[PDB]
């Protein structure tokens, strides 16, 4: 549907959250990659929100210890996913109209991903 | 030495050769990415499969031409409809999850990948068919990107075809097992928990990486391949 | 007496060449074909002479062959004096897509160039742009892009010899 | 049907007889028999003699008899007097270290300039001609431009701040012997060709 | 008096040098002197990709450039075996005739001044001007057009092509009668040509004089006929002839040929409708510059391709073009590089040209320069 | 023939009184075709991102070698290109430039496309190799043209007129038709 | 083909060179003249190649105003060889990279690639 419009609202979204726990800690956050939908796209339009495909949160050397990603605009069975580097893993969110974003059934949350994050930086990041 | 046979060729070769290396001995080309010189073959990006007889009598399945002996009156075929289309089949599994850096990338003009990709790749199946590059629709694995390993060396997780190359490297030519990959299925990555890449000889994965993952970074973004008046000399640092 | 020495008698002669400015054609490639259509949209130039004589701004329009360049010499040094050159498209201004040793890889080589003409060819109207610049060049009314106003004619500055 | 007249000869004679796919058909004479069989040729009723064209073969990946070689067109005109429309390629190899060659001049008049061109750019020396002068080549060019040894003679393409492009080492492309820039190559840059 | 016509002087046309040896008011022998233009493109050309050299083809011949382009793409084609589409070959031959109606009106534009007088080279640039709009309408250049493709062309025709082809179409029968009405009815041109320039068709064969300067002497020779290519082996197609070869017959010859490039031009129009434009081959086509933003295969593919391109069999190669100038054609040995080996040039301009000691040889003065014009050189194409 | 002489005469005088035919450029502004080949042009994504992420692919396709591209590497903070990699210098010699647009149909990002200026007439060599600077859609003029309306102050008229600009040219301005 | 002067040093080489030419006539000789950079003739430096066609000379890189005191060196240079006859001169232009190895390989190939790359040129620019 329309739903992926909402996907990619919702992913700024997700991304914008990373951005405030990474300021929040002291810790580095990175933008990783951009749309090749987009870079590539040369005249060809584009009416996404933003032009970033992929992101993560790296401890003082750089190792990321959370990892965050979004479908390109033009691919089937679109998710956004998660991982966490070392550990073995992976979550993936899709957006249920009026409910919000969840995991399967179950609601994915602002404060969810926080301490996702924060259990990610006391235990997998280096320094 | 050994009588072996590569599709319209004949040739004398040593007994213990690689098939690999008496198929380009006998002036053929097979793919790799895996296997490298000095390495220990191991048929692991599959790439280098060739066809095998040893009487008219074929082996059923198909030989990594890296990791197979050869035996005495023995016949290898690398250009069969059946073989280019596996080797293109191999390279399209490997293509499956890359990044889509060519323009951006620092392995620019000189990619074992690109370039073994243009010459085996696509096999034609049969008149002006608009055919298709890419079957796979989804997603691609995306994971870390541009991470500095070294003051001298940077790391795309996202470009390791995950041949052998480096780690087999570190274990058996300089002996330093700074590099090896984590997870497993694709999950699988190259990373280091020895932080620094404190071997004095880390560099040399730079030039084994078949694809762009392993980077030289006192030489990132400079000039393209090709754009470079390369000098050919000797080191005068010390007398080796 | 080369145009000059009273603000008056020189301006005004010096507009006289500016407007009068008489093209002598040095054709060589694809270029000169590109110059004849330059021939009909023409208005203060397009007569000729044609005879080098008669003519103050000398066209090098083409490839210009190594073999060829003593000649372009003569018959630039076999003009009068207040005399221009332009040089027209990529093969006469630097060495164009051919660089090699059949080709003089910039005509400024052999004869004092005054404007260059870039393009392959370069539209004709572009060859306009460059005789208005000749135009306003020997108007004194020309600058470079470090700051500096351009001569009226360039050779008057090369030794001669 | 003056082709088949030929091909039927040289096959007698011994003449290896090249042939691609794509229509385009050779006959390789040696030296000696060159000059009479050609004689022959126009003899044969071969009215018009379209081509010299000289080849150096120094860097070509496979090799082949000799250096140099010149193929000759000879065609007989199809709307005149009784013309089939037969054309075909004569090849002649030739020494490098023995440019020399007869004319067809006595035959065709055709063979005066081309033989001159292959003369100048390549240093074939043709037997029998009105005359051998330099061609094309500035007349204080010193040797054959066009033959392999000799260097295009390239030129900087030239920027802004000690900025330089030297072509030959900017080039991406590769040639029939350049290895390209992985550790060989393979597949369809050691020549590919489609199946119609 | 061994009288030595310059190299640009005294309005010997296109950079050609002539030791005319006469004395008086004829012409002893004419001994020619060339190589004023020679840019080496043979060499330069070796040091090229095959779509590299696409650059340099039409920059020979410049009048009649298409035919280079054809020549060259069709000969790589065949040594690299690839399939071009029947809407491209159908432009190819609507370019290659309209750039032969261009060449065509520059050689009598030329012709008719070079000796006699100036007024009609006018016109011939009218109507070249709408047929050069056309190649910049489609090309978006006025020659030396990068447009034609190993696989095909550059890319499609735009809406306002078609339009404008028809109006000069329209124009064209009454305007070529036009330049027809004051020439074959000719005043003084008449007693000036009829007798000059003697062309024997057993010497025009003695010594290789192919381009339509031969059929002006009676012989029949056509390589769009003789040698079909681009499918003008399915056209309605009149081949003009002259009676024996003088300056005036080779004249008008050349401007029946323009009513009939026309009458291709219409006829080709007619049998146009949608599809692709070139050899989707990837090995010979560079991708769809869409996907560049979704396809590995394709960035790896267009990287490649523009820049190391690609690498044809080991072979070699030629075919047979006609051009307004006559027989075109390129030679190319490819040792499966990816630039060619070696690329000789069949210049018919080159060979044509053994033939002017002759033509000349007896003439007058003033007609020494009409006999030159008549001939139809470009030196592009002779020295090159 | 007599009678030619006279016919001859007729048509011209048919075509004296018939008027009109030309274009007085640069009083008129010529008509240029919406695919000519002019002045390179860099251009932008609608974030004002560039479309160059300087891979000089157009400079290897380039048969002159006009096209110098020294290469860089995107700033997390405050960004130019869309990738990670972007053009530090563009640098194309016009007078090396043939002006096939290989560079253009070379171009991955749609960065590089050829435009519509020919009014580059200019006095010295090595003010005729542009710049980038020189080059980005948001520029109106060529180096001599906008150096006059510099030292005159009075702005630039280009001397041409185009139907329409191209979707790839997408950003450059222009003087067209009537649509204005 | 002998070899005379040194690098970057102007009125020593001029002294030499007024030295080794004598009173050879020099109406059949070619003058080559090596230097990097078409356009800035302000900041070129200026080697030089004598083709005598019975024998051949090379200067290095020491002429041209990149020199102090060496732009009179050049000038004095060109009128000299005018002087005795000489009439052909060229200019051969190098990437500032290639003149030292240019003039260190051997009289036949770097004479070769010279005459390979040299284009005609009026006397009277370095004057
Ligand atoms: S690793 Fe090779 S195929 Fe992948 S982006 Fe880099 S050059 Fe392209
Ligand atoms: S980083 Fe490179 S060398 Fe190492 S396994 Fe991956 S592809 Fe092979
Ligand atoms: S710049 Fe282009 S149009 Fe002019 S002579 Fe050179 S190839 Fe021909
Ligand atoms: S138009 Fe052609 S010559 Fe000019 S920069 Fe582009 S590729 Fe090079
Ligand atoms: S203009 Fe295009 S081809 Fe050139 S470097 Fe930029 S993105 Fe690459
Ligand atoms: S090359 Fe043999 S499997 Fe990798």
């Amino acid at each position: 549907a329309s739903s992926e419009r909402e996907l990619y609202e919702a992913w700024v979204e997700l991304l914008s959250w990373m951005r405030e726990y990474a300021q929040a800690k002291g810790v580095r956050f990175e933008k990783e990659a951009d749309f090749p939908d987009f870079i590539y796209r040369m005249e060809r339009p584009y009416d996404l929100p933003t032009t970033i495909m992929t992101a993560s949160l790296s401890d003082g050397l750089g190792e990321p210890f959370l990892l965050a990603d979004v479908s390109p605009r033009h691919a089937k069975l679109k998710r956004i996913g998660l991982r966490l580097p070392r550990a073995h893993i992976h979550l993936h969110a899709h957006y249920e109209p009026g409910k919000g974003l969840v995991t399967g059934k179950i609601p994915l949350t602002k404060e969810r991903f926080f301490a996702l994050a924060d259990r990610a930086r006391e235990a997998l990041a280096f320094a | 030495m050994v009588r072996v046979k590569v599709n319209d060729r004949i040739v004398e070769v040593p007994p213990g050769t690689s098939v690999m290396d008496a198929v380009f001995h006998a002036g053929y080309d097979v793919p790799l990415f895996c296997s490298e010189k000095h390495l220990s073959p191991i048929g692991a990006c599959r790439m280098c499969l060739v066809r095998i007889g040893l009487p008219i009598q074929w082996q059923p399945k198909l030989a990594a031409s890296c990791v197979t002996a050869v035996a005495d009156g023995m016949v290898v075929d690398t250009l069969s409809d059946v073989v280019r289309e596996a080797q293109a089949g191999m390279v399209e599994f490997t293509l499956l999850n890359h990044p889509l850096d060519c323009p951006t990338c620092d392995k620019g003009g000189a990619c074992e990948l690109q370039d073994r990709t243009v010459e085996y790749g696509l096999y034609e199946k049969y008149p002006l068919e608009l055919p298709v590059y890419t079957r796979f629709e989804f997603t691609r694995r995306h994971v870390d990107k541009h991470h500095p390993l070294s003051p001298f060396v940077i790391l795309d997780r996202e470009r390791c075809i995950h041949c052998k190359r480096c780690v087999r490297y570190f274990e058996e030519v300089p002996g330093d097992e700074v590099l090896d990959f984590i997870e497993r299925g694709v999950h699988t990555f190259i990373g280091t928990m020895d932080f620094g890449l404190p071997s004095g000889f880390s560099g040399n994965i730079t030039d084994i990486c078949p694809v762009g993952a392993l980077l030289d970074l006192t030489a990132r973004f400079r000039a393209r391949n090709w754009e470079m008046e390369e000098t050919p000399t000797t080191c005068a640092l010390c007398p080796v | 007496r080369e145009g000059i020495l009273f603000t008056t008698l020189e301006k005004l002669v010096a507009w006289g060449r500016s407007n009068s400015l008489w093209p002598a054609t040095f054709g060589l490639a694809c270029c000169a074909i590109e110059m004849m259509a330059s021939t009909d949209a023409r208005n203060d130039l397009a007569r000729f002479g044609a005879s080098p004589r008669q003519a103050d701004v000398m066209i090098v329009a083409g490839r210009l062959s190594k073999k060829m360049a003593p000649v372009m010499r003569r018959v630039w040094e076999q003009m009068p004096d207040p005399k221009w050159v332009i040089s027209m498209g990529a093969c006469a201004s630097s060495g164009g897509m051919f660089n090699n040793y059949a080709i003089v890889q910039n005509v400024d080589s052999v004869v004092p160039v005054d404007v260059y003409v870039p393009g392959c060819p370069p539209r004709p109207e572009a060859l306009i742009y460059a005789v208005m610049q000749l135009q306003k060049k020997v108007r004194g009314q020309a600058y470079n892009e470090r700051g500096e106003r351009l001569p009226p004619v360039a050779a008057w500055k090369r030794t001669r010899g | 049907m003056r082709l088949e007249r030929v091909l039927e000869e040289a096959r007698a004679k011994g003449y290896p007889i090249e042939d691609n796919g794509l229509g385009n058909l050779w006959v390789v004479l040696p030296r000696e028999r060159f000059k009479e069989e050609m004689a022959h040729y126009k003899a044969m009723g071969f009215n018009f003699l379209a081509d010299i064209v000289g080849l150096d073969y120094l860097t070509y990946p496979d090799p082949r008899p000799e250096r140099f070689a010149v193929v000759y067109e000879l065609v007989s005109l199809p709307g005149w007097k009784d013309g089939d429309g037969s054309r075909f390629f004569v090849r002649v190899y030739v020494p490098e270290e023995d440019p020399r060659l007869p004319t067809v001049t006595d035959l065709w008049g055709s063979a005066n300039f081309l033989e001159r061109e292959v003369y100048d750019l390549f240093g074939i020396v043709f037997e029998g001609h009105p005359d051998l002068r330099k061609i094309l080549t500035p007349e204080d060019l010193e040797g054959h431009p066009l033959r392999k040894d000799y260097p295009l003679g390239e030129t900087p393409t030239l920027f802004r701040e000690g900025r330089y492009i030297i072509p030959a080492e900017f080039r991406a492309a590769l040639t029939g012997k350049d290895p390209g820039l992985t550790f060989y190559k393979g597949g369809s840059r050691k020549g590919y060709r489609s199946l119609w | 008096m061994t009288l030595n016509v310059g190299p640009q002087h005294p309005s010997t046309h296109g950079v050609l040098r002539l030791m005319v040896t006469l004395s008086g008011e004829e012409v002893l022998e004419v001994v020619p002197h060339i190589g004023y233009l020679h840019t080496g493109f043979e060499k330069t050309m070796e040091h090229r990709t095959y779509l590299q050299n696409i650059t340099y083809t039409p920059r020979m011949d410049y009048l009649h450039s298409f035919a280079h382009d054809l020549a060259y793409a069709l000969a790589v084609e065949k040594l690299l075996g690839a399939v071009v589409p029947p809407r491209a070959e159908t432009i190819r031959v609507i370019l290659n005739e309209l750039s032969r109606l261009a060449s065509h009106l520059v050689f009598l534009g030329t012709g008719l001044l070079d000796l006699g007088a100036l007024t009609p080279f006018f016109y011939a640039f009218r109507e070249r001007e709408t047929i050069l709009d056309l190649f910049e309408w489609v090309t978006g250049q006025r020659f030396h057009h990068n447009y034609i493709r190993i696989g095909g062309v550059k890319e499609d025709l735009p809406e306002e092509f078609v339009p404008e082809l028809k109006k000069l179409l329209e124009v064209l029968p009454h305007r070529i009668d036009e330049y027809e009405a004051l020439f074959a009815e000719s005043p003084i041109f008449y007693e000036r040509a009829r007798g000059v320039g003697v062309i024997p068709p057993e010497v025009a064969i003695d010594l290789g004089l192919t381009g339509g300067s031969l059929r002006a002497s009676g012989v029949n020779y056509d390589v769009r006929k003789a040698y079909p290519y681009s499918g003008y082996e399915t056209y309605t197609f009149d081949v003009p002839l002259g009676e024996r070869g003088d300056v005036f017959d080779r004249m008008l010859v050349r401007i029946r040929e323009m009513r009939e490039s026309v009458k291709i031009i219409k006829q080709a129009l007619e049998r146009l409708e949608p599809g692709p434009v070139r050899d989707p081959n990837p090995q010979i086509t560079p991708p769809p510059r869409h996907l560049l933003e979704t396809s590995m295969e394709a960035v790896i593919y267009h990287f490649k391709h523009y820049t190391e391109g690609f690498h044809p069999p080991k072979g070699e190669v030629y075919v047979p073009t006609e051009s307004a100038r006559g027989e075109l054609g390129y030679y190319i040995v490819s040792d499966g590089g990816s630039m060619p080996y070696r690329v000789k040039v069949r210049a018919p301009s080159f060979v044509n040209l053994q033939s002017l000691p002759y033509a000349c040889k007896g003439e007058q003065v003033p007609d020494m320069v009409a006999i030159i014009a008549s001939l139809d050189p470009v030196m592009g194409d002779v020295d090159r | 023939t007599l009678k030619a002489l006279a016919q001859s005469l007729g048509i011209t005088l048919k075509y004296l009184f018939s008027k009109p035919v030309t274009v007085p450029y640069p009083d008129a502004p010529v008509a240029l075709k919406p695919r000519f080949h002019g002045r390179h042009v860099l251009t932008r994504h609608p974030n004002g991102l560039e479309k160059c992420i300087g891979c000089s692919l157009c400079a290897a396709a380039c048969p002159a070698y006009a096209i110098y591209v020294e290469p860089a590497e995107n700033d997390p903070e405050n960004p130019v290109s869309a990738g990670e990699r972007y053009a530090k210098v563009y640098e194309i010699n016009m007078l090396r430039c043939i002006f096939c647009g290989l560079c253009e149909e070379a171009c991955p990002t749609g960065a590089i496309v050829l435009g519509y200026d020919f009014e580059m007439a200019d006095y010295e060599y090595s003010d005729l190799v542009y710049g980038k600077e020189d080059m980005l859609v948001d520029v109106v003029g060529t180096k001599p043209q906008r150096r006059e309306a510099k030292r005159t102050g009075k702005p630039v008229k280009v001397g041409y007129v185009v139907p329409y600009v191209r979707p790839e040219l997408e950003g450059f301005k222009a003087p067209t038709e009537g649509g204005k | 083909m002998v070899r005379v002067g040194m690098r970057a040093a102007p009125r020593v080489s001029l002294e030499a060179l007024k030295a080794a030419l004598g009173g050879l006539k020099l109406s059949e000789a070619k003058v080559y003249l090596i230097t990097d950079w078409q356009d800035k003739r302000d900041q070129a430096r200026y080697a030089l190649l004598l083709h005598t066609g019975k024998k051949d000379l090379l200067v290095p890189d020491a002429f041209g105003p990149a020199f102090p005191g060496g732009e009179e060196a050049l000038s004095e240079l060109v009128g000299l060889l005018l002087a005795q006859g000489a009439r052909r001169f060229y200019e051969a232009v190098v990437s500032p990279g290639e003149m030292t190895a240019l003039l260190d390989l051997p009289p036949e190939e770097l004479l070769k690639r010279v005459m390979a790359i040299a284009n005609p040129t009026d006397p009277g620019i370095y004057l």
